[PDB]
């Protein structure tokens, strides 16, 4: 509130608290005595302890630039190198009134990535706090909880996706130079344009070289693949999107007037086959037409509606829900094998999520009577996925009679994973009817 | 990141300097947090959260319990509990094998379970600064777009049952 703290009250605190909350703790390190002997600290400081609007009081001594730089601010930002410290105040504001370091709470944004130290302190102490409150010691703080969790394990499964990564192209120094010529006046350049670097052959090989060594760089994305039952089917449909993603950017990389311009360049320049060679050496085509191929089938699937949502009836609708997704096949042509492939994958994801309902149901917990009608009900969705599978194979065998002379592989070759669970499910049911069996015996002899 | 896991010596040392700064006015911690620390209950559970791969949360919650000035206890859980009359010094194991001489931020994610209701830290923490860091940490290049909505809708359900009176005002700057 009124509790402004100066310059010396943040150089005490970062003095006595920002190795412990930056470094390997003890008294005023280098970054902390840069942060003690900073007016930039004690604006933060005053805005985020003093002021009851902003209460996280992010010092930020991002371990950069080691010899950490202390670059706190009332902002923040979840990056992979900064390794903050933020003391959210408990209260709206933390007041140095009380004590000094205790009118707040360190929470050390660690330099992890977006979803890495999102995830992390997320299933560290977010959903932790908001289930002890909505259990120990209404309506608000269970699903409070709920999203917490669901946050942690979105930004997880977000680092545990498939994500493709980035691949430039490294541009000739001379293209942008006379680029840039044009750019003074209003031009863009042409073949004539250059004079005749057109007739420099060393120089039309140098970007020659160029242009095959940006073709390695295509290349370095068109062999990129995955097969369908590596991991889990949520990382295959963020393996697609995000190939589709990149595609798309390193095309217009491609698409730039400077690259296909050169490739002018070379062709009227005599070396006559730059987009013959350059086009033919590119998967860039298939793969986006690959993705076109298997669009409807990555898209409309019910990742989160399993997964992100374990409920009873968000399994069973999101095993029907995947079912139709499956039902895109007519309009996707997946491969039997690959098909087959994310099948077993769609099975690993099923059993899973079933792991997690069956967690979510606690025979255990419950009465025998009750394991065995909680086994029944998880057994009952495991047959409601196997028959969803059943009507896959059965898809299958239409696509196999329609592609009978190419595409008519539809043995079921995919582990349906739904009939194991339900069989241990079974077995549960069954040391529950034996408990039951021998409470009906202890009642009768 | 390192076998070598926190023992009674590093937790306690790690207490002394965190229960020190989330429970009091820094430098040295309560008498029961560096006497739970070094206690064989933190050792273990600091030893699993730094040695065990299912162990990786060490919520040192420093209570500020009554009966006893309040005694910022620090109950070495796995999860934070509800915060209500407690000084928490969540620092839980930001990996699931931290050290016991290397930066205790890298080792120790800190965290905490605030003297606020779950409603109220979490809005106050959510609005504070978990929608700035995804915000320009997603600005500065999906799941970050719905995540981003399920934080927005957790802070605003928090700042909605945080505060029953919500007595604002509007300034025109």
């Amino acid at each position: 509130v009124q509790n402004v703290a100066d310059v010396s009250v943040l150089q005490k605190h970062l003095r006595k608290l920002v190795p412990l909350l930056l470094e390997d703790g003890g008294e005023a390190p280098a970054a902390l005595e840069a942060a003690l002997e900073e007016k930039s600290a004690l604006e933060q400081m005053r805005k985020f302890l003093s002021d009851p609007q902003v209460h996280t009081v992010l010092v930020e001594r991002s371990t950069l630039k080691e010899f950490i730089s202390y670059n706190i601010n009332i902002d923040i930002h979840y990056g992979v190198k900064s390794n903050s410290l933020a003391f959210i105040k408990r209260t709206p504001v933390i007041d140095a009134d009380k004590p000094v370091s205790s009118q707040l709470r360190v929470l050390t944004l660690s330099e992890d990535s977006p979803y890495e130290t999102l995830h992390s302190f997320i299933s560290n102490a977010v959903a932790p706090f908001f289930k002890s409150y909505i259990r120990e010691s209404d309506k608000m703080a269970p699903s409070v909880e709920k999203k917490i969790a669901e946050l942690e394990m979105g930004l997880l499964h977000l680092q545990q996706n498939i994500e493709i990564p980035e691949i430039s192209l490294p541009i000739h120094p001379m293209i942008t130079n006379v680029a840039k010529q044009c750019y003074e006046r209003g031009e863009k350049p042409k073949v004539t344009d250059f004079g005749d670097k057109v007739e420099d052959p060393t120089f039309l090989n140098q970007l020659q070289s160029g242009v095959n060594r940006w073709i390695r760089e295509i290349q370095k994305v068109t062999k990129l693949d995955r097969d369908p039952a590596s991991g889990t089917a949520l990382q295959e449909i963020s393996f697609w999107l995000n190939l589709e993603r990149a595609l798309y950017r390193i095309q217009e990389k491609r698409e730039s007037p400077e690259v296909l311009l050169t490739l002018d360049i070379l062709k009227h320049g005599k070396r006559f086959h730059a987009t013959v060679s350059f086009d033919t050496d590119t998967g860039l085509k298939q793969a986006l037409e690959t993705v076109n191929d298997y669009n409807p089938l990555m898209k409309d699937f019910p990742l989160n509606d399993l997964l992100s949502a374990t409920e009873l009836d968000k399994i069973r609708q999101a095993l029907v829900a995947i079912f139709t997704h499956l039902r895109k096949i007519r309009n996707t042509k997946y491969p039997i094998q690959r098909a087959l492939r994310l099948v077993e994958a769609i099975s690993r994801d099923l059993s899973s999520q079933l792991l997690k309902v069956l967690g979510t149901r606690k025979l255990m917990h419950v009465a025998y009577e009750e394991f065995e009608k909680v086994m029944v009900a998880c057994f009952e969705v495991f047959q409601t996925w196997d028959d969803e599978y059943e009507k896959l194979q059965v898809l299958l065998r239409d696509i196999v009679k329609r592609k009978r002379e190419e595409n008519l592989k539809m043995v079921w070759r995919i582990n349906p994973a739904h009939r194991k669970l339900q069989a241990r499910l079974d077995q549960m049911r069954k040391f529950r009817r034996q408990h039951e069996q021998l409470r009906a015996v202890i009642v009768r002899v | 990141a390192v076998q070598n896991v926190a023992d009674v010596s590093v937790l306690q040392k790690h207490l002394r300097k965190l229960v020190p700064l989330l429970l009091e006015d820094g430098g040295e911690a309560p008498a029961a947090l560096e006497a739970a620390l070094e206690e064989k209950s933190a050792l273990e559970q600091m030893r699993k959260f730094l040695s065990d791969p299912q162990v990786h949360t060490v919520l040192v919650e420093r209570s500020t319990l009554k009966e006893d000035k309040e005694f910022i206890s620090y109950n070495i859980n796995i999860d934070i509990h509800y915060g209500v009359k407690s000084n928490s010094l969540a620092f839980i194991k930001r990996t699931p094998v931290i050290d016991a001489d290397k930066p205790v931020s890298s080792q120790l994610r800190v965290l905490t379970l605030s003297e606020d209701s779950p409603y109220e830290t979490l809005h106050s923490f959510i609005s504070n600064a978990v929608a700035p860091f995804f915000k320009s940490y997603i600005r500065e290049s999906k799941m970050a777009p719905s995540v981003e909505k399920k934080i927005a809708e957790l802070e605003m359900g928090l700042l909605h049952l945080q505060q029953n009176i919500e007595i604002p005002e509007i300034s025109l700057p």
